[PDB]
């Protein structure tokens, strides 16, 4: 798992 | 003591004077009858306590939990960054924006109260069974919330 | 379990604050009650992820100051203040909130950790050790050895 969004 | 219903339009009240005059965008959804399980499906999963604080620090720019609809249910922060349906009908025109479009479309298919910040203006805005009443002040927005909540 | 889901929403966020230098102060509520500091804070009663940690501690919003207190695997407050280890001579590196992890591991035995909000340095207080600059993977083992059973 991993985060995403941009907001990186 | 003061109701759950009471202290959530405080809630709301404190964020949004923080939120408007800084151009922060925000999205809040806040089921009634119709369930918004399936919207609240698509989110960022909260079951937090509502405060004005919480809502600040959700909604600022470039964050995790800030584009997309907060989702509020039973008086709880259900979610964040959910998505709703956008609206199709052409007479959206601009100014309005995402958020505004995902609002107006949340309420024709639900019974819904959603308000905006607008991202750009930071024009308060409120939609419920179809209509949209935009640019309210303050005072306006919060007297709105209350005759919804009654 | 439990227990890792917290682990791995700790180990998440403090990726994202480390190397930005983001100030987090988490405090993890064990055999001793924390509800004395938990008082001084915002409740927010949250599921624990990795998002709500990183948007906490975002610089100069509400929530950013103070400790996070983690109850029975919620957040359940932000904005804690914990009490002061009376030490200081903390020069670079080091400052307040790595104090009040330090003064509150002094009268309890919670897990706390910290981000430098000067270096993006992990620290971890436990018992009587302060394990201060750590590597994401020292860390991350620590919270492993300290919070699950075992293996
Ligand atoms: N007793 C305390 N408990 C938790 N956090 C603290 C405490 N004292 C200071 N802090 C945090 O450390 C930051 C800097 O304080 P200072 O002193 O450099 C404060 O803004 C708080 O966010
Ligand atoms: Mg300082």
């Amino acid at each position: 798992e991993r985060l995403l969004g941009g907001w990186k | 003591p003061i109701s759950a219903e009471e202290q959530m339009i405080r809630a709301f009240v404190k964020s949004v004077e923080y939120m408007s005059p800084r151009k922060i965008g925000a999205l809040v959804a806040i089921q009634r009858v119709r369930t918004l399980q399936e919207y609240i499906s698509t989110g960022i999963p909260l079951d937090a306590k509502i405060s004005a604080e919480l809502l600040i620090n959700i909604f600022i720019p470039n964050t995790p939990l800030h584009d997309g609809a907060v989702i509020i249910k039973e008086e709880r922060i259900a979610v964040t960054s959910a998505y709703l349906p956008l609206t199709k009908n052409t007479g959206i025109s601009k100014e309005f924006g995402t958020r505004h479009r995902a609002a107006i479309g949340l309420s024709e298919v639900s019974d819904a109260l959603t308000f905006v910040v607008s991202e750009e203006t930071g024009g308060i805005s409120i939609t419920y069974n179809g209509r949209f009443k935009h640019n309210l002040t303050l005072d306006e927005f919060e007297t709105e919330l209350r005759e919804i909540l009654l």
